[PDB]
C-alpha cells in the first residue's frame, strides 16, 4: 500500500485546467483515494473521493481521472482562482481506517497577463527602520534598493499580488542614517525613486 | 477575542520533555481519534489512534509504548501527550476522524510542535514596530499605507489581521514572507486604507504561541 | 458560496386602474438593485452594480427595461381581458443566471400567478407549466408568435446576463469576499417545563451568510440543537439563534460553539457560566 | 394558494438598557403582497421606521425586513404590528429581549 506522486512543484496561469498524477500499489479489493488540499498555515482539507467502485467522480471545479489497471488517479482542477496555490495531497485508505499520503504537489496559480504598469515609490520611517512601499507594477520583475551608507541588516522584499492583479513590494532594513534614506526601483527598463513623488 | 479558542496553533518545548497537543476537531459520534504527523518534505502519516467508548490507545507498528497517550482531561475533549521529546519529533500533529457515514475523514487544525532545545531568549514574543502612512502618498493616491513589523520572536508560526476600532471587519491587508533573523523569526504586514478611513484608528492583531499572558496582541495604530 | 444572478419583478394589477410594478436584482446574497414602480430607472445600490458594462450599455439595458414593463403591464391587462380572470392579479417574475468558470452557464425565467408557476422560456421558446390551467396554453400560443420577443429574452439570458454576471463578480470581488466577524452571547428563554432549561446563543453580525452554530460539550455536538432561521440585518449582516432543551443538571460545562469564515480557523465558544 | 406570513422579532445587539440598538421585524412567507408593518413602543407607532425592499423567497412567498433605531429602558414595551388580506384582523407580537 504506497501512494506516489511524481511531480514536485507545478505551476498554471488563472482559469485553466491543472492536473495532479497519482500512482498507488494496493492488494485490496475495495479501497478509496481522496484528494485533500494544504494550506500555507498547514491546514487539510477535503477536496474529492474516488472508491474503487464508482466511475469518475467530480465535485464543482475538482475531477478525478481513475484507471484501475494502471493505478492512476490524476486530479484536475478547472478555471484555477489565486486561491487554488497550495500542495495538493493524494491518499489510500479503507473506510474507518488510516491514509497513506504521498509527498504532495504544490500549486502556484500565476495571474493573467496584465498591460506594463510603472510603479510607483514611497518610504516610511521609525527610528533605524526604514521601509520602501511599491505599490503597482506588472510585470513581477522588479528590482529594489535603498540608498544608505550605514546598512545594519537587509531583508529580503516582499511582493505580493495586488487585487487589481498587479503586484505590491515592501523591502525593509536598518540603517544609521535612517533620516537621509531613500528608495530606487529598476522596473519595465525604468529607474523610479522616492523623491519623485 | 477572550473567547476565541483553536486555529492553527504552535508548541515550543525543549528536548527531554513533554509536549501536549490540543485538538480543535468537532465530531457527532466518534469512536476513534486518530492522530497524524506531517514533516516538511515527507508525507502524512498516522502514529496512532485513540478508542474513546474504551478509552484505549492504538500505536502504529515500530513505535515503543507510552511515547504518546491520548488524554480526556474534559468529557468529549482530548490531547496528545508526546513523552521523551527529540528534535526528529518536530513537525504538524493533526487530530483527524471519520465523519458519521464514513464518507470522508476530515482533519484539525493542526499543531506545530518545534523541539529545539537551544538557548533562547526570555522574552520570544514578537516585537511591534509602528509604521505610519507616508505623506507624499496620502497627498498624491489619495491613500495609506500602515506598516506593522514583528521582529524577535520564536517560534515562527504567526498570524496577522488587521480590523478597526469599534469594528468587526477583516480589513483586507498584505503580509511579507516569514523571514529568519538569527535565531529568532520576523514578519511584516501592511494596510492599505482609502480616504474615507485615514480619521479612523486601526489595529494589527497577532496571534502568536509566545504573546505575553498568551492573549492576542493588539497593536494601535493611531488615526491621520 | 455560488453567486447566482437573480432579477425577481413583483407585479400587482388590482382596480384595473391600479397597478405597480417592483424589482430588484440580487448577487448571491447581496442586493444590488432596485426598480421601484414611481422612477423610471433601475436604481444602483453598490457602487460596483454596472460590472463591466460600459455607460451605453447599461443605459440600453434601462430603455429595454422601460419598454418592458409598459409592455408587461399592458399585455397582462389585455391578457385579463381576453380571458375570464378576475382583478385582482399577481404576476412575479423570477429570472436570470448562474456561471460556470470555464465550462457552461444558465439561466432562468418563470413567471408566477398567485404564487404558482404558470410557464417558462425553455430554449427558445415558452412552455407551461405542469399541471397549468387550460387557459395558459392559449397564452403560450400567443407568447409564441412573437419571435421578437422571444429572441430579444434569449439574446438577455444567454449573451447578455453571463457577461453581467461576470462583471459583477470581477468589479465587486472586494465587497463579496469582505469578512465581518459576528459577536455572540448566552441567554436563557422561557422554561420548557419543571426542572428544565432553554439555552439560548444568539448571533448576529457576520457576513458572508453561511455560518456553523452548535451547542456542544466540548468537541461531541449535542444532537438537540435547535438552529433558527438566518435572518437579516439592516447592515446587510445576518443573524442567528440556537437554544437547547437541558436538564437543569446538564447545562453545566455545556458551550455553544460558532464556526464562521471571518474566525481564520478559531471558534467563539460561549460556556454556561452566567 | 394563499400562505400566513411568519412574523419575527430581534434586536441587532443584545439589550442593554440605555444604549442603541436597531429592532427588527422579519415578516415573511405572506401572500399576496399587500401587508402593513408597523413597529410600537408602549402601544404608539414608531415614526422613523424603514424597510427593505419588498422581495421573495424560492416558494414565491414575500417577505420584508422593518427595523428602527432605538435606545431601550427597563419600562419600554416594544412590539411588531402585522396585518395582510390573509388576517382579518392584526397581529401584535411582542419583543422579547432575553430571546
Ligand atoms: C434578464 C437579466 C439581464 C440583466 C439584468 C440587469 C439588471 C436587472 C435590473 C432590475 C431587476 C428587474 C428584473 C425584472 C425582470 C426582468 C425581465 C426582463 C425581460 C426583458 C424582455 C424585453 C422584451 C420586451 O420589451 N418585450 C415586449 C415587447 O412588446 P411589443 O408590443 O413591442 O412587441 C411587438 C410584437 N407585438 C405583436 C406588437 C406584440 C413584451 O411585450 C413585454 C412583456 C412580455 C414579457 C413576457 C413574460 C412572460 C409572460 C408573463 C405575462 C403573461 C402570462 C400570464 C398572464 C395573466
Ligand atoms: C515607532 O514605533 C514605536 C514602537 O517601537 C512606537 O511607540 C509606541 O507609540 C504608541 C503610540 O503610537 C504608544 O502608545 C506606545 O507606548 C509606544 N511604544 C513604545 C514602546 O514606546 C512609535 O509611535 C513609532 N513612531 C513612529 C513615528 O512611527
Ligand atoms: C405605477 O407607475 C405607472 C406609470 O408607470 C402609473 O400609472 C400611469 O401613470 C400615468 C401618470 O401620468 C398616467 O397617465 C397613466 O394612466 C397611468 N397609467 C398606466 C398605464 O399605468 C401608476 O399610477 C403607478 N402606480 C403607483 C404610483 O402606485
Ligand atoms: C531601455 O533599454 C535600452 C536598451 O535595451 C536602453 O537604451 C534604454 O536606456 C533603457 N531605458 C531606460 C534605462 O530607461
Amino acid at each position: 500500500q504506497k501512494v506516489t506522486q511524481a511531480q514536485s512543484s507545478v505551476s498554471m496561469p488563472v482559469r485553466k485546467a491543472v492536473t495532479l498524477n497519482c500512482l498507488y500499489e494496493t492488494s485490496w479489493w475495495s479501497y478509496y483515494i481522496f484528494w485533500y488540499k494544504q494550506l500555507p498555515s498547514k491546514e487539510m482539507i477535503f477536496l474529492i473521493r474516488q472508491g474503487s467502485d464508482e466511475q469518475n467522480a467530480k465535485s464543482g471545479r475538482y475531477s478525478v481521472n481513475f484507471k484501475k489497471a494502471a493505478k492512476s488517479v490524476a486530479l484536475t482542477i478547472s478555471a484555477l482562482q489565486l486561491e487554488d496555490s497550495a500542495k495538493y495531497f493524494c491518499a489510500l485508505g479503507v473506510w474507518g481506517d488510516k491514509l497513506i499520503f504521498g509527498k504532495g504537489t504544490r500549486v502556484t496559480v500565476e495571474p493573467r497577463s496584465q498591460p506594463h504598469t510603472k510603479p510607483s515609490v514611497f518610504v516610511m520611517k521609525n527610528g533605524t527602520n526604514v521601509a520602501c512601499l511599491v505599490k503597482e507594477f506588472y510585470p513581477k520583475d522588479i528590482r529594489i534598493n535603498l540608498v544608505s551608507s550605514k546598512k545594519i541588516t537587509e531583508f529580503d522584499p516582499a511582493i505580493v499580488i495586488s487585487p487589481s492583479g498587479k503586484y505590491n513590494a515592501v523591502k525593509l532594513g536598518k540603517y544609521e542614517d535612517s533620516n537621509s534614506v531613500t528608495c530606487s526601483v529598476q522596473h519595465d527598463n525604468k529607474t523610479v525613486h522616492s523623491t519623485d513623488f | 477575542s477572550s473567547n476565541l479558542e483553536g486555529g492553527t496553533k504552535s508548541v515550543t518545548r525543549p528536548t527531554r520533555s513533554s509536549a501536549e497537543i490540543t485538538c480543535d476537531l468537532t465530531v457527532i459520534n466518534a469512536f476513534y481519534i486518530h492522530w497524524y504527523l506531517h514533516q516538511e518534505g515527507k508525507a502524512p502519516q498516522r502514529l496512532l489512534y485513540y478508542d474513546v467508548s474504551n478509552s484505549k490507545d492504538v500505536l502504529e507498528s515500530g513505535l515503543s509504548p507510552g511515547k504518546y497517550y491520548t488524554h480526556t482531561p474534559r468529557r468529549w475533549s482530548w490531547i496528545l501527550i508526546l513523552r521523551n521529546l527529540i528534535e526528529n519529533d518536530s513537525g504538524v500533529y493533526y487530530c483527524a476522524t471519520w465523519d458519521r457515514l464514513y464518507y470522508k475523514k476530515l482533519f484539525g487544525s493542526g499543531t506545530t510542535l518545534v523541539v529545539t532545545d537551544k538557548q533562547l531568549d526570555a522574552d520570544v514574543s514578537p516585537k511591534p514596530t509602528i509604521f505610519l502612512p507616508s505623506i507624499a502618498e496620502t497627498k498624491l493616491q489619495k491613500a495609506g499605507t500602515y506598516l506593522c513589523l514583528l521582529e524577535k520572536f520564536f517560534p515562527d508560526v504567526i498570524k496577522i489581521h488587521w480590523q478597526e476600532k469599534k469594528s468587526n471587519t477583516i480589513l483586507g491587508s498584505q503580509e511579507g514572507n516569514t523571514m529568519k533573523t538569527n535565531d529568532t523569526y520576523m514578519k511584516f504586514s501592511w494596510l492599505t486604507v482609502p480616504e474615507e478611513s485615514l480619521d479612523k484608528e486601526h489595529r494589527c492583531i497577532v496571534r502568536h504561541e509566545n504573546n505575553k499572558n498568551g492573549v492576542d496582541q493588539e497593536i494601535i495604530f493611531p488615526p491621520i | 458560496r455560488l453567486f447566482p444572478l437573480r432579477c425577481l419583478q413583483i407585479s400587482s394589477f388590482a382596480n384595473s386602474s391600479w397597478t405597480r410594478t417592483d424589482g430588484l436584482a440580487w448577487l448571491g446574497e447581496l442586493q444590488t438593485h432596485s426598480w421601484s414602480n414611481d422612477s423610471d430607472t433601475v436604481r444602483s445600490l453598490k457602487p460596483w452594480s454596472q460590472g463591466t458594462f460600459s455607460d451605453q450599455q447599461w443605459e440600453t439595458l434601462q430603455h429595454i427595461f422601460r419598454v418592458y414593463r409598459s409592455s408587461f403591464t399592458r399585455d397582462v391587462k389585455e391578457f385579463a381581458k381576453m380571458l375570464r380572470l378576475s382583478y385582482p392579479l399577481e404576476l412575479q417574475v423570477s429570472a436570470g443566471c448562474e456561471v460556470h468558470p470555464g465550462n457552461a452557464s444558465n439561466n432562468f425565467f418563470h413567471v408566477a400567478f398567485q404564487g404558482k408557476d404558470i410557464l417558462s422560456f425553455q430554449g427558445t421558446s415558452w412552455e407551461p407549466t405542469q399541471e397549468a390551467p387550460l387557459w395558459v396554453n392559449l397564452a403560450i400560443q400567443v407568447l409564441n408568435q412573437d419571435k421578437w420577443t422571444r429572441e430579444t429574452v434569449q439574446w438577455l439570458l444567454n449573451g447578455t446576463c453571463p457577461q453581467f454576471v461576470s462583471g459583477l463578480l470581477e468589479s465587486g470581488k472586494s465587497e463579496l469576499k469582505k469578512q465581518v466577524k459576528p459577536k455572540a452571547w448566552l441567554s436563557r428563554g422561557p422554561s420548557p417545563g419543571p426542572g428544565r432549561l432553554l439555552l439560548v446563543c444568539h448571533v448576529s453580525g457576520f457576513y458572508p451568510k453561511p455560518v456553523w452554530v452548535k451547542w456542544m460539550r466540548g468537541e461531541q455536538e449535542q444532537q438537540g440543537t435547535q438552529p433558527g432561521d438566518i435572518l437579516p440585518n439592516a447592515d446587510e449582516t445576518w443573524y442567528l439563534r440556537a437554544t437547547l432543551d437541558v436538564v437543569a443538571g446538564e447545562a453545566a460545562g455545556l458551550s455553544c460553539r460558532v464556526k464562521h469564515s471571518s474566525l481564520e480557523g478559531q471558534d467563539i465558544v460561549l460556556y454556561w457560566g452566567s | 394558494i394563499q400562505r400566513t406570513p411568519k412574523i419575527q422579532v430581534y434586536s441587532r445587539h443584545p439589550a442593554e438598557n440605555g444604549k442603541s440598538n436597531f429592532l427588527n421585524c422579519y415578516v415573511s412567507g405572506f401572500h399576496p403582497s399587500d401587508i402593513e408593518v408597523d413597529l410600537l413602543k408602549n402601544g404608539e407607532r414608531i415614526e422613523k421606521v424603514e424597510h427593505s425592499d419588498l422581495s421573495f423567497s424560492k416558494d414565491w412567498s414575500f417577505y420584508l425586513l422593518y427595523y428602527t433605531e432605538f435606545t431601550p429602558t427597563e419600562k419600554d414595551e416594544y412590539a411588531c404590528r402585522v396585518n395582510h388580506v390573509t388576517l382579518s384582523q392584526p397581529k401584535i407580537v411582542k419583543w422579547d429581549r432575553d430571546m
